[PDB]
DNA sequence: GTACCTACGGC
DNA sequence: GTACCTACGGCT
DNA sequence: AGCCGTAG
DNA sequence: AGCCGTAG
């Protein structure tokens, strides 16, 4: 019929907004991922693109994701995937790429026709135990596939790699952190649910950007952590040295997070052309794969290069703010969270995942034990089994006779009919007894974990600690007072 | 990127505004071409609540829509030169197709309100399955959305103009807080 | 040797590129009528199990597979090639089954590969039929991680049917499409007369049959093309002159020539009138719809010989176009200009080879099966000792060796037994074996007989061609008007 | 799209002409930025044996190459104003890579023949294989083709002038028949 | 979601 | 073969 | 002011 | 002419 304009705007704009907040531009607090990422990673998984295997072309990988999970543009997906494989974008990179994946000069990647990708070993830890009923799968957009609602995420990905999303009516801006410090923060929290954010910052000293650099002071850090919002001052690593004959130069070896290096030098050369700064005679980019970032600024003779350094911090991105705005999806709705809350949520997720895996492990173990109980009955009375089968016309009559004669379940009787003649040799009989004995011991160990919450809790601690020891690394960003 | 009909009688002429050049081609192919015109949009369009009227006139898509309709703007409008009596908004039945709808209604309200008033504005009802526009053959678009016999246009009616003003300035305006309050109020997860 | 004569580098480089384009890009194969991009796409749909009973797949995924697996080139090249194969106005017998906007006659570009879907047509099944019966020679792919076919089995004359066009280096190709019914009647005549003349063949194959219909003026150009492999064929649109009211007239066009753009042709006619290069035209319209098919209307000015206007339009517009026949294709992986008889000869030899190799495969396969069943009879007959032997044994190897010595079994019969499931010991399994075995021996005899005689093999090809001709054959569209 | 080097010393400077924006990125990152410049080409370049002068001069590819070389063209060619004493051609090492090489050599012979005679023109030897330039990291391009101490560069020798003339005419000119006969004579379909 | 540059041969 | 146009928030 | 990152 | 269709 008809439609009021005002009612149509409210309905249509509200649908778009919610569809950008959830299901587009904000990360989930539990795995720290936005949908495109989660779909890329699940895809890499379900395609079996693990670190042991050779790379696959990105066009194939992006083709699968667009069609099975993510009904959007290939650009929106490759670009997202490119950022996941840049050591200067991601603090712990989730994709392992081959070919040109971009540089700090705002340098784009090569075409997806060319590059190839697989998982990293740490991505393995994101997806570990997903196929073991640890998280809930849901239907994809067309109902023709199933996708994860969240990933097992065996390390704190939200805080490790951070996030940025311009949503609608809100935004998020979360900085990367150091994995060793996060896990230790989680372990402290795990031992004292009432630990304070001040007490937690004894573990998490602050953000830790992939590009190293400096941080000025902890007043913005402590505000961000305790409230969710804070402003944090970043600076480059720059020293003053001599070049010969009393002349000095400035050497820059680390730049702020998310700053285009080429864009920054332009700004410097621009400020020089426009005479907005004094004392600069030369400016080169001496950067290479063999020496890393190196930007020199030659200083005019007998001129105070420290003064020039201090004015470059005022006038160039050499100094840059980061506006911490920690808004994540908690229970499917957006929320500005402090540090403790963000760790609390990730921990209750780990509890859930490990318990679910244990219960899944327990069910599958008892199923396989049940099957083997029947196989051993078959071995014990093989003469009678064969009689029983030879004496039957169909598969069904044989199945009914077995169930009846030997008190077997249907699954047991089926497992017997399906057995191959080869499984009757000396060694196959032994393998079956042996699998049984091991499975019994294993079942026992699983029930012990599910019998107590402290043993479960401790099991979580152990597995985190193992991850930390294997993947944890040194702080890069220096926090200067 | 405009493709007109043959009839020069606006009483019967219709124009459809399609989302994306892929859908653009599809619709140009299945239409009646005698009374139906097509003009595609190359994705998300300008938001005219946030532009200082300087770049609005640099927007090629904006300029092309004016030319197609054959009227003017604001104080220099004329309903009687409108080349069509059915200006139909046709976008993907997904949330991005909705956003674009909102960006068009904003343009109409602040520039061609008399067309809303004259009821010359409509909204096509494409099959509300998951399948976008670019993904449909031409025969489907005809029978479901283009054919005057089977289709189901929604006509746009302008009521409390004061209320509409306040709505258009909350959802599309430059004050985020009021928009953020509206989302939180009316959020149905 | 860190130097290079500029003449030698240019010679070897250009020769490398020419040869590559000629034998691996732009020229079709005389056997299956397909170019490597096209062969890899079809092989891709098959290996992806995209048969026409399967629902449609994201084209992006298909092109992704093809690009990664067999065809290391621009995705735009692969997709556009896939597009053309799904267009009823490009392919006389279309090979791809498209779901989405796949283009129009106006040069309406098809939608992007994320927006389209696709699967095989029924007739591509006949192209790929018997691919996994050792009928054709497979080869390695570019990286050495895949196997791709060097030629499809092509159970109908695809080359002449859908035609080809390709710009290569040193040479280009332009083979028009044909009517399948005439082609098959042509191959059959050939198979009954190795010494058949081109005139005799043209009693079946009148001339090209374009998917766009239209007319052809005369059999002169056609005859030259079929005899020399080269010739010019005049394609004219189907126009009629009719009354539009009040003594006014109009020309109405309903079919246009092959490979002509409808919009671009209308530009030229509009341009002609605008620049006053033709008189008597009051209006021009394109009243084409789903419902009416194609319909271009040309309003003739009152009191003008609409037939003279019509004749000028043919003369000065794409309304009439020529087709430069240039039947070049790969024969033994070498470019050659072929006449019609050559093309039909090479195809029949392909079909003979295919059907021959399929039979040997089936023979070898049936023989292998029976050899298994014999091992199985003996097994079931002594099932009590079989098990004891298996039970008494420590390893599979020990089991196998005992079985063979004790029961006179080959290694592959002893394996077949060790793999057998307990449920095969049921009551009436012995009979299935006994039933299947005898049926097998029957089949074996049939196969060996086909290979015994050449005339029987050739008769088998004729019969399998006739089926296709009856299931897939269709009426001619293009009228060859004798004038 | 040029990306030049630091040194103003032409003798030590080298310019790499690469296939594709895709590989241009990679080489831009793995080179010695002090003495090594880079200019990426979008696919197939113009074939100056067939094209007339107006079209050659409006072509951006050509333009960017003349400017970056700074020697001018034809009579105005001045070798003294060579900005690099090494112009290095770098393509995919497939059949299209070959073709692009022939086009570039045609341009140099007809418009900058002294560069060849002066030996300033080299051909890169990237690792042969199924992979092309766009599918390589920046380190594996340095270490194999741009690192002076590891790479192997083929210098382009011009000897018999008249033989080169007739060769370029035959392989690249507008007369197809001579091309066709050449292919037929030499085509070794292995 | 563009405008689209090039080679290649035959009319 | 390679394009730039827009929305959205918050920071400068 | 414009740039960050998923979207059309 | 410029356009056919695989390539960069
Ligand atoms: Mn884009
Ligand atoms: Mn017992
Ligand atoms: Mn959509
Ligand atoms: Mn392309
Ligand atoms: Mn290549």
């Amino acid at each position: 019929n008809e439609r009021n304009i005002t009612s149509e705007m409210r309905e249509s704009f509200l649908d778009y907004a919610m569809s950008v907040i959830v299901a587009r531009a904000l990360p989930d607090v539990r795995d720290g991922l936005k949908p495109v990422h989660r779909r890329i990673l699940y895809g890499l998984n379900e395609q079996g693109m693990t670190p042991d295997k050779s790379y696959k072309k990105s066009a194939r990988i992006v083709g699968d994701v667009m069609g099975k999970y993510h009904p959007h543009g290939d650009s929106s997906i490759y670009e997202a995937m490119v950022r996941m494989a840049q050591d200067f974008s991601y603090r712990y990179p989730l994709v392992d790429g081959q070919g040109n994946f971009g540089s700090m000069d705002g340098d784009g990647a090569a075409a997806m026709r060319f590059t190839e990708a697989r998982m990293t070993k740490i991505t393995l830890e994101l997806l570990r135990d997903i196929n073991k009923d640890t998280i809930d799968f849901i239907d994809n957009y067309d109902g023709n596939e199933r996708e994860p609602s969240v990933l097992p995420a065996r390390f704190p990905n939200l805080l490790a790699n951070g996030a940025s999303g311009i949503a609608v009516g809100m935004a998020t801006n979360i900085p990367p952190h150091n994995l060793t410090e996060l896990i230790n923060g989680v372990l402290s929290l795990s031992k004292n649910p009432d630990i304070s954010i001040a007490e937690l910052m004894e573990d998490i000293e602050g953000p830790d950007f992939p590009t190293a650099g400096l941080i000025l002071g902890k007043s913005g850090i402590r505000r961000a952590y305790e409230t969710g919002r804070g402003s944090i001052q970043m600076r480059s690593r720059a020293v003053i040295e001599e070049r010969g004959g009393g002349r000095q130069r400035i050497v820059v070896t680390e730049i702020p997070f998310q700053v285009n290096k080429a864009r920054m030098i332009e700004k410097i050369a621009e400020l020089v052309r426009d005479k907005k700064i004094d004392g600069i005679t030369d400016l080169r980019d001496e950067t290479s794969l063999r020496t890393g970032v190196r930007v020199v600024i030659d200083v005019r003779k007998d001129a105070n290069a420290s003064v020039i350094l201090n004015n470059l911090y005022k006038q160039t991105p050499l100094q840059t703010s980061f506006g911490v705005n920690m808004i994540a999806l908690v229970n499917g709705r957006p929320k500005l969270i402090n540090l403790k809350e963000a760790l609390v949520h990730y921990l209750e997720h780990q509890k859930t995942v490990v318990r679910r895996r244990t219960q899944y492990n327990l069910r599958k173990a008892k199923d396989r034990a049940h099957i083997l109980e029947g196989l051993r009955i078959a071995l014990d009375h093989i003469d009678e089994i064969i009689s029983t089968i030879r004496e039957s016309d169909t598969d069904k009559v044989a199945m009914e006779s077995l169930q009846q004669r030997f008190k077997l379940s249907e699954k047991q009787a089926q497992a017997i009919l399906d057995m191959r003649l080869r499984r009757l040799t000396g060694l196959e009989r032994d393998k079956i007894e042996a699998e049984y004995n091991e499975l019994l011991n294993y079942i026992s160990e699983l029930e012990t974990i599910l019998a107590d919450e402290e043993v479960l809790l401790q099991l979580v601690r152990d597995e985190l600690t193992e991850i930390r020891d294997r993947f944890g690394d040194d702080r890069r960003t220096e926090i200067q007072l | 990127k405009l493709a007109d009909c043959s009839s020069k009688s606006p009483e019967e002429c219709e124009i459809f505004l399609v989302e994306g050049d892929s859908a653009g081609g599809s619709t140009k192919s299945g239409r009646d071409s005698r009374t139906q015109a097509i003009l595609p949009l190359r994705g998300k369009i300008l938001n005219v609540e946030k532009a200082r009227l300087d770049r609005i006139l640099n927007n090629n898509e904006i300029r092309q829509m004016i030319t197609a309709f054959g009227t003017g703007i604001g104080g220099d409008f004329d309903l009687a030169k409108a080349r069509y009596h059915k200006i139909v908004i046709m976008t993907d039945a997904d949330v991005d197709g909705a956003h674009i709808r909102t960006l068009l209604l904003t343009f109409f309200y602040r520039f061609m309100r008399p067309l809303i008033e004259a009821g010359y504005v409509y909204i096509a009802q494409p099959p509300t399955g998951y399948k976008g526009l670019g993904e449909m053959n031409a025969d489907q678009l005809w029978e479901t959305t283009m054919n005057p016999e089977h289709r189901a246009l929604l006509q746009v009616k302008l009521e409390d103009a004061i209320e509409a003003d306040q709505t258009f300035e909350m959802l599309m305006g430059d004050v985020v807080e009021n928009r953020r309050q509206f989302i939180e109020d009316n959020a149905v997860y």
